[PDB]
C-alpha cells in the first residue's frame, strides 16, 4: 500500500491527467483535495477569456504558493471555445464539473459523452449536496432528466463583492426577508465585516440590523433607500481590501437619482412596493408586490456595482433556488468526488455510486446515502441513439433566426449548431460557419416549406451530437409564446 | 406568546455566540488540518492548535497547512501562519506542550475540545475534565477509506425550526459510549442494525494502545497480521462474534487519506459549530464514514 492506497492506484494517480471545469464554487477545495491526494497533472478551466488576467491562472497561482510542486495548467479561453474538441476532452481520463452555469454543464457532458471520458458530476443546496458519476452507455447522463439551476453563494459574496447578475437578485431575495419575513442570520444583507477576504479593522469610534432600522422608523421607503443603497456602500468602501482588483462601488442618492428596464424608475418602483407589503409572510415568485420588490431592489444594486440591469421577466425566471451557501458542505462535496474518482481511476466504476449529502440522517441513520448509478434513460434527447423531439411552434410566424439562438442554441444547448430539413434535397437551413446562411435568420420556416409534420436534423459537430426535430405546426400558443417542447 | 419570542431572539443570536466561541484542536495531521480550516473560516473568536509531535521524514511532502520542508520543527508551529491567514478576525494560538501533561485548568479557558490522533486513555480523561467544566466534547479520527467523529455535549439545548422550537438532548460519556454491554437481549437486536465501523473503532484504538501508534503502510505486513488478532480479542472480550467486522478490513483502514479527511473534518467541523451556536440538532452521538461505500451512519451508542 501507498499512503492508504494500493501500489497500482497510486501511480494511476500520480500519472493521471485530470480536467477541473470551474474555478470557484467547490473548486477551491476540489484543487487542495487532488492536490494532497496525489494528482500531479491537473487541467484547469473556466468560463471567461482574456485578449491576473482569467480565473484558472489567478487560481493556479495560489495552488503554487500552497505547494510549488504541482503541476496545473490553467486556460485563459473559455471552456465554450471550440478549440476544446472531442480530442482536447479524450487527453483526460476523469472530468470534474465545479460550474453551476447550466448551458456550459450541457455542454461538458455532451463533450465528455463524445469523448468516452468519465464525468464527475456534483450540486450544493445549505447543507445538502450529493455526487454522481457520468459514464457513456453505463449510467444516466447529466441531461437525462431535467434538473433545477444551483443558485446557492456564500454570503461574503451576495453582501459585500457580488460579481453580477445573479448574486443582486438573491440579495434581494435576502432584503425580503429580513423585512416582511422570517429573519435569518444566513439571509443578512448588512455589509459583512467578518469577510476574510475584507480584513476589517473597527475604527477609533467602534469600541445594528436591517431590520430593526425599519421597524423603528416605520418601514419608511426614503429612509430605507438611505442606509441600504448609500450608507452601507459607503461602509463597503472603507474596507479596502476589497477594492484592490475589482472596480468599487458607487452609492445611490435618492434627492439626485430621483430628479433628474428603466434606470431612475426602478427607483419609484422600490417605493412603492415597500408601501403595499407594510399593509399587508412567504415569498411568492407569483405575487405582484413581491416580485416587483425584488425587480427594484435588485436592479438598484445591479447599478451600484456597475454592471447592465436585467428586466422584470429575467428577474422572475431566476430567482428560484435561492439557498445559503454553508462552507463545510463544499468541503465534504469535494472529499467525496475525488473518493469517486479513485474508483474510477482503480478501474472499478461499478463501485461508483450517486451520494447524497443530507442534513439529518434518514429513517435508516444514513447521513451521506449511497445508491446506485440509474442506467441511461432511453427518452433522453442527449444521450440515446438517434435521438428525437418534437416543437410545437407557428410556421409562418417563427423566424430561422428565432429556431437558431432561441430553439438550437439556447433551448438544447446546441453551441455551433447545423440545421438541414429532411426533405430529401438536404435543404440548408443554419450553418455553423460564419457567412453562409445569414441571409435565412429573417425568413420564415414556411418559406422553405416546412410545414407540419416536417423534420429537422440539427448537428453539433463540436459536441459530436445529431437531433432530429420533429415540427407540429400550432396557431393557438398565444401571442407570449413562440414555441414550446412536447412532453 | 410570550415564549415564542424569547426563542426568536434567542435564535438569531447564533451568530454571536459563535463569534464569541474559543475551541481547543489537539492533533494538526491531516484531519486536524480540516477542523482547523474549517472553523477559523466559520468565525470562531479563537482556536488553540496543540500538538507535541514535530514533523518526521514520513510525513508526506504534499500537506495543507505546512510548507514543504518542514521536517523537524513543531506541527502546530509549522501550522500557524497558512492557519491564521485564512481568516485575520480569528487568533489562532500555538501549544507545543503534551496533552496528557496539562491541568485541569487549561481546559477551562475554552467552550469546545475538538481531539485527534490521541489514544483513548486521553480521549476518556479529557472527555471526564470537559464534563466537570460543562465543556462541549468531540472527538475524531481517519484510517484509511474510513473515518468517525464523536460528541458529548452533556445536557445540550438548542434551536430547531419546525416555525421554531427549543429542544433538549443529553449525551452520555465517552467512556460509557466505548463500552456498550452486548449480552441485553435489546443489545444483541440492535448489535444487528449497527455499523461494523463502531467495531472497527474498537480495534484500531486497541491498536493505537498497545503499539503507542497507528497502522502505518509501510508495515502494512505485520500491522495487518495484529489487526486481525486484535479484532478476535477485543470482540470476543464483548461477547460477540469475530466475523461481524470481516476480515478484509485491514485493506482498508491504513493512513490518513486526504478525501476522507475532508469529509470527516466537514461534518465534524459543523456539528461543533452548530454546537457552539446552539442551533439545529447534533448527532447523537457517533459519525461513522465508509468512504468505499459512501455510507455515513449515525449511531447512538452508550445510553441504556
Ligand atoms: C484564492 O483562492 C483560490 O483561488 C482557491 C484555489 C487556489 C488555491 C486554492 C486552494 C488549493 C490548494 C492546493 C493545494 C494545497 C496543498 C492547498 C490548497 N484551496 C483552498 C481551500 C480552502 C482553504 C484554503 C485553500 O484553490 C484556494 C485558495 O488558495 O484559497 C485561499
Ligand atoms: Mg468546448
Ligand atoms: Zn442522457
Amino acid at each position: 500500500l501507498s499512503r492508504g492506497l494500493p501500489r497500482e492506484l497510486a501511480e494511476a494517480v500520480a500519472g493521471g491527467r485530470v480536467l477541473v471545469v470551474g474555478a470557484g464554487g467547490i473548486g477551491c477545495e476540489l484543487l487542495k483535495n487532488l492536490v494532497l491526494t496525489g494528482f500531479s497533472h491537473i487541467d484547469l478551466i473556466d468560463l471567461d477569456t482574456i485578449d491576473g488576467r482569467s480565473k484558472a491562472q489567478v487560481a493556479k497561482e495560489s495552488v503554487l504558493q500552497f505547494y510549488p510542486k504541482a503541476n496545473i495548467v490553467a486556460y485563459h479561453d473559455s471552456i465554450m471555445n471550440p478549440d476544446y474538441n472531442v480530442e482536447f476532452f479524450r487527453q483526460f481520463i476523469l472530468v470534474m464539473n465545479a460550474l453551476d452555469n447550466r448551458a456550459a454543464r450541457n455542454h461538458v457532458n455532451r463533450m465528455c459523452l463524445a469523448a468516452d471520458v468519465p464525468l464527475i458530476e456534483s450540486g450544493t443546496a445549505g447543507y445538502l449536496g450529493q455526487v454522481t458519476t457520468i459514464k457513456k452507455g453505463v449510467t444516466e447522463c447529466y441531461e437525462c432528466h431535467p434538473k433545477p439551476t444551483q443558485r446557492t453563494f456564500p454570503g461574503c459574496t451576495i453582501r459585500n463583492t457580488p460579481s453580477e447578475p445573479i448574486h443582486c437578485i438573491v440579495w434581494a431575495k435576502y432584503l425580503f426577508n429580513q423585512l416582511f419575513g422570517e429573519e435569518d442570520a444566513d439571509q443578512e444583507v448588512s455589509p459583512d465585516r467578518a469577510d476574510p477576504e475584507a480584513a476589517w479593522e473597527p475604527t477609533e469610534a467602534e469600541a445594528i440590523s436591517t431590520k430593526e432600522w425599519a421597524k423603528s422608523t416605520g418601514y419608511d421607503p426614503v429612509k430605507l433607500f438611505t442606509k441600504l443603497f448609500k450608507d452601507d456602500i459607503r461602509y463597503l468602501l472603507t474596507m479596502d481590501k476589497l477594492w484592490r482588483k475589482r472596480k468599487p462601488p458607487v452609492p445611490l442618492d435618492w434627492a439626485e437619482v430621483q430628479s433628474q428596464l428603466d434606470v431612475k424608475s426602478y427607483a419609484r418602483l422600490f417605493s412603492k412596493s415597500i408601501e403595499t407589503l407594510r399593509v399587508h409572510l412567504i415569498w411568492d415568485k407569483d405575487d405582484p408586490s413581491a416580485m416587483d420588490f425584488v425587480t427594484s431592489a435588485a436592479n438598484l444594486r445591479m447599478h451600484i456595482f456597475s454592471m447592465n440591469m436585467k428586466s422584470r421577466f429575467d428577474i422572475k425566471s431566476m430567482a428560484g433556488n435561492i439557498i445559503p451557501a454553508i462552507a463545510t458542505t463544499n468541503a465534504v462535496i469535494a472529499g467525496l468526488i475525488v473518493l469517486e474518482g479513485l474508483k474510477i481511476l482503480s478501474g472499478k466504476i461499478d463501485q461508483c455510486r450517486t451520494i447524497f449529502l443530507n442534513k439529518q440522517p434518514n429513517p435508516r441513520k444514513k447521513l451521506l446515502v449511497p445508491c446506485a448509478l440509474d442506467p441511461p434513460n432511453p427518452n433522453c434527447y442527449v444521450c440515446a441513439s438517434k435521438p428525437e423531439v418534437t416543437v410545437r411552434l407557428n410556421v409562418h410566424k417563427v423566424t430561422v433566426l428565432t429556431l437558431q439562438d432561441k430553439i438550437v442554441k439556447e433551448k438544447f444547448a446546441m453551441v455551433a449548431p447545423d440545421v438541414q430539413i429532411e426533405d430529401g434535397k438536404g435543404t440548408i437551413l443554419i450553418s455553423s460557419e460564419e457567412g453562409e446562411t445569414e441571409a435565412n435568420n429573417h425568413k420564415k420556416l414556411s418559406e422553405f416549406g416546412i410545414r407540419n409534420g416536417s423534420r429537422l436534423q440539427a448537428d453539433d459537430f463540436l459536441q459530436d451530437y445529431t437531433l432530429l426535430i420533429n415540427i407540429l405546426h400550432s396557431e393557438d400558443l398565444g401571442k407570449d409564446v413562440e414555441f414550446e417542447v412536447v412532453g | 406568546a410570550q415564549y415564542d419570542r424569547q426563542i426568536r431572539l434567542w435564535g438569531l443570536e447564533a451568530q454571536k455566540r459563535l463569534r464569541a466561541s474559543r475551541v481547543l484542536l489537539v492533533g494538526l495531521k491531516g484531519l486536524g488540518a480540516e477542523i482547523a480550516k474549517n472553523l477559523i473560516l466559520a468565525g470562531v473568536k479563537g482556536l488553540t492548535m496543540l500538538d507535541h509531535e514535530q514533523v518526521t521524514p514520513e510525513d508526506p511532502g504534499a500537506q495543507f497547512l505546512i510548507r514543504t520542508g518542514s521536517v523537524g520543527r513543531n506541527r502546530a508551529e509549522a501550522s500557524l501562519e497558512r492557519a491564521q491567514n485564512l481568516n485575520p478576525m480569528v487568533d489562532v494560538k500555538v501549544d507545543t506542550e503534551d496533552i496528557e501533561k496539562k491541568p485541569e485548568s487549561f481546559f477551562t479557558q475554552f467552550d469546545a475540545v475538538c481531539l485527534t490522533c490521541c489514544s483513548r486513555d486521553v480521549i476518556v480523561k479529557v472527555d471526564q475534565i470537559c464534563h466537570k467544566n460543562s465543556i462541549k466534547f468531540f472527538t475524531g479520527d481517519v484510517f484509511g477509506y474510513h473515518g468517525y467523529t464523536f460528541a458529548n455535549l452533556g445536557e445540550h439545548e438548542f434551536v430547531e425550526e419546525k416555525t421554531m422550537v427549543k429542544k433538549k438532548v443529553v449525551f452520555c460519556p465517552v467512556k460509557e459510549a466505548l463500552e456498550v454491554d452486548w449480552s441485553s437481549e435489546k443489545a444483541k437486536a440492535a448489535l444487528k442494525r449497527t455499523t461494523s465501523d463502531y467495531f472497527l473503532l474498537q480495534v484500531l484504538l486497541k491498536f493505537r494502545t498497545d503499539k503507542g501508534r497507528d497502522p502505518s503502510s509501510d508495515t502494512y505486513e505485520e500491522d495487518s497480521e495484529l489487526l486481525l488478532q486484535i479484532r478476535n480479542d477485543v470482540l470476543d472480550s464483548l461477547g460477540i462474534s469475530p466475523d461481524l467486522l470481516p476480515e478484509d478490513f485491514v485493506r482498508y483502514c491504513f493512513s490518513e487519506m486526504a478525501p476522507v479527511c475532508a469529509v470527516v473534518g466537514g461534518i465534524l467541523a459543523q456539528e461543533i459549530v452548530k454546537a457552539l451556536s446552539q442551533r439545529d440538532p447534533p448527532h447523537n452521538n457517533f459519525f461513522f464514514f465508509d468512504g468505499m461505500k459512501g455510507n455515513g451512519i449515525v449511531e447512538c451508542l452508550g445510553p441504556k
